[PDB]
């Protein structure tokens, strides 16, 4: 499996392995227990557009 | 900018403005996180001193949510040439943390090898500023962002009159009236990717704005990520 298709299903950062695929996120997400979707960690992650108003 | 279109609220949070003597803005910045901002070493020579704002959209409306900092440390990169405009790039460290709420939050850092096949890969990202709205125009008083397509470095190469280095990258059009233009510099250029905004670019320099025949030039922020990384400890 291969990041070059859909980005090895990763929401963020993919790299490929020997067979496989590894996510990752950035600074401020935990990668999810599905290996792929990154979490937030608090109300302002990098990278998020601000439009719930909170 | 030149053509595009107003930041709406919430879409353009990274954004940060240098303010000279007289709270007029001259440069952007891209906010990193709640100490730092990312910027254009060019743009450490264009005023004695400045400041840093957040959270705004309309320099001539008090929305409610701006804050200014001071700023603590300016690391310049060391091999930053004027002449050239290579290594184009600083990191300001603020004197107080920035409070992220609306319309001020960080853009992300991307890992290096995966900006270089999956982000610079794109067909377009995004720069946004206060800067001016033509060539011989005035700045814009509300926030304008522009989508602006990746153009490939032999193109960018023929079409300037000065060194393309590979700290650079050209993006825009060809003939198309739309760039970045004097006071977006230092300012954010950013690649969606899901819904996720990650930098990579900084408004460097450009003949002119918007002229037939010439790109916007940015700093190539994947040459920098681990220089990026050592400025913010
Ligand atoms: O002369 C100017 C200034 C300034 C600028 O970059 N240029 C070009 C500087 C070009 N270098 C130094 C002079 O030779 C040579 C290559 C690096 C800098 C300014 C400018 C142009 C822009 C941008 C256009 C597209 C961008 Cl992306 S940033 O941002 N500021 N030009 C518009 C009005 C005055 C003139
Ligand atoms: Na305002
Ligand atoms: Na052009």
């Amino acid at each position: 499996k291969l990041c070059s298709l859909d980005n090895g299903d990763c929401d963020q950062f993919c790299h490929e392995e020997q067979n496989s695929v590894v996510c990752s996120c950035a600074r401020g997400y935990t990668l999810a227990d599905n290996g792929k979707a990154c979490i937030p960690t608090g109300p302002y992650p990098c990278g998020k557009q601000t439009l719930e108003r909170r | 900018i030149v053509g595009g279109q107003e930041c709406k609220d919430g879409e353009c949070p990274w954004q940060a403005l240098l303010i000279n003597e007289e709270n007029e803005g001259f440069c952007g910045g891209t906010i990193l996180s709640e100490f730092y901002i990312l910027t254009a070493a060019h743009c450490l020579y264009q005023a004695k001193r400045f400041k840093v704002r957040v959270g705004d959209r309309n320099t001539e409306q008090e929305e409610g949510g701006e804050a200014v900092h001071e700023v603590e440390v300016v690391i310049k990169h060391n091999r930053f040439t004027k002449e050239t405009y290579d290594f184009d790039i600083a990191v300001l460290r603020l004197k107080t943390p920035i409070t992220f709420r609306m319309n001020v939050a960080p853009a992300c850092l991307p890992e290096r090898d995966w900006a270089e096949s999956t982000l610079m890969t794109q067909k377009t990202g995004i720069v946004s500023g206060f800067g001016r709205t033509h060539e011989k125009g005035e700045q814009s008083t509300r926030l304008k962002m522009l989508e602006v397509p990746y153009v490939d470095r032999n193109s960018c190469k023929l079409s300037s009159s000065f060194i393309i280095t590979q700290n650079m990258f050209c993006a825009g059009y060809d003939t198309k009236q739309e760039d970045a233009c004097q006071g977006d510099s230092g300012g954010p250029h950013v690649t969606r990717f899901k819904d996720t905004y990650f930098v990579t670019g900084i408004v460097s320099w450009g003949e002119g704005c918007a002229r037939k025949g010439k790109y916007g030039i940015y700093t190539k922020v994947t040459a920098f990520l681990k220089w990026i990384d050592r400025s913010m400890k």
